[PDB]
């Protein structure tokens, strides 16, 4: 994640193993429980797509539900790039290029990239948009998991 | 286990059948182009009979909340 | 592994037991499962050579694996010294020397030779290809141990 | 137990014997040479006969996936 | 162990309770077998004479193999003492004293001592040394109490 | 399961339905208007006789803990 440090600056540090290891005993135990939206919500705070990415690829089981959350992320993201097309002309030597929906997912940008992003002044918030697809999915797939 | 040995149970819902799908397709590292033309494929070719001919019903275009919805009292 | 210290410089410190302890438990519950290398990836982030030595040697049981391992980071290390030759002439007194593939598997460079390459300007980053390495060598291994 | 003492029952699979066997070459601490030598050699000789036969086909230059491939239905 | 403060000093700091019970845990768990070794290595990073003696009296348990070792212990102090013979003359005032065998195993030094000798310039590292005895006779039990 | 199949049994505590649509309506995503029309209406519909003619006893305008301490002893 990218948290504040002492210094009262912006900076990276790694998440946690117990960290890692509570995101996997709730899946483990809630599995599609509701409960489990608010709870990712908190362990996401201040989280980088790449942890993101890191916490759904490191899922056990449930692979229908990981494989429909996936479709939903790629969607979410093609809907991205159609609703904010790219800009006109040649990126500037004094500023950095605009996001794609495959940024925000993470794929294609580097970490140095995704905090060049969200350090930056106006910061863009990458983390918040891939949290609301996220979200999103976790509807779908609580909705279709309901019996 | 290969991703051509996967099949559904006669008596297996569907559901417990497209996780082990998609765990195997996990270990399966090929072009995702590849991976789309096994989605398409060899999920509904080695579904049973029973849900098999559930799925024909719903036609080409269809997505995975749809086909797991589909095949639920099956 | 090397991390950055308040001070804005980076340091070594080392590994935590209950890091270790938990990269010993992932490995006694899922074996050779695919969730194991995320996972690998989390836990080497900012890790030496040495300290991925390590991490394999403190493996027990699976020794079959192990040892296709071992002899898939020879292989590997064999390329890199394939691909890379020796350089022209001495080395230099103002420079340090350039690694082989045994110094990349950590065998032959001692600790404050790993820091001196890493924390140099450029930085070579000597972890990322012995973590190819590892993660090429997990991908035989996970197709292989596929039942 | 010593590493003469390591051998494939006739029910085992080899598989389980592989892992016996770097295990115990794990407790030797013989130069590595030596230890070449133990790999090519003694594996195979105390490996059973039907695996026995199936590495004899393997050939020499032969690596541990494709012996371990070779040996699973035996 | 004496580590590293953020002032940038080497100075003494005690071992943590929860790794002496990881130590403990290790030689509950799994004995004589070889990863103990690396396990140790890990465990004695930074560490005394005094911490390895500690480390070996906290021990229950397996007192034919703890004799075995201390034995070896004494023979190879016993072995520096040879091959090091006492240097020239009398300690001068400006210098500190030449360790011998016992020094090395702890015995006859202080630890402001083993601290003047590890922070000194140059150092010597005594706890390598002892390492080697302790991996050494390690390896004697290992080749012993294989069956 | 939807939460029109959400229903009081005949030997059922009230109590224990309660939670239960609670739990129900807590993965429902609709408007608070229409969720409040759920609560004042399917709650009650789908209660029991025996408390279904308790609970029309005590009017409208009633709260929670009134309704949970009127059909207690059924």
């Amino acid at each position: 994640p990218i948290v504040q440090n002492l210094q009262g600056q912006m900076v990276h540090q790694a998440i946690s193993p117990r960290t890692l290891n509570a995101w996997v005993k709730v899946v483990e135990e809630k599995a599609f429980s509701p409960e489990v939206i608010p709870m990712f919500s908190a362990l996401s705070e201040g989280a980088t797509p790449q942890d993101l990415n890191t916490m759904l690829n490191t899922v056990g089981g449930h692979q229908a539900a990981m494989q429909m959350l996936k479709e939903t992320i790629n969607e979410e993201a093609a809907e991205w790039d159609r609703l904010h097309p790219v800009h006109a002309g040649p990126i500037a030597p004094g500023q950095m290029r605009e996001p794609r929906g495959s940024d925000i997912a993470g794929t294609t940008s580097t970490l140095q990239e995704q905090i060049g992003w969200m350090t930056h002044n106006p910061p863009i918030p990458v983390g918040e948009i891939y949290k609301r697809w996220i979200i999103l999915g976790l509807n779908k797939i609580v909705r279709m998991y309901s019996p | 286990t290969s991703i051509l040995d996967i099949r559904q149970g006669p008596k297996e819902p569907f559901r417990d059948y497209v996780d082990r799908f998609y765990k195997t397709l996990r270990a399966e590292q090929a072009s995702q182009e590849v991976k789309n033309w096994m989605t398409e494929t060899l999920l509904v070719q080695n579904a049973n009979p029973d849900c098999k001919t559930i799925l024909k019903a719903l036609g080409p275009g269809a997505t995975l909340e749809e086909m797991m919805t589909a095949c639920q009292g099956v």
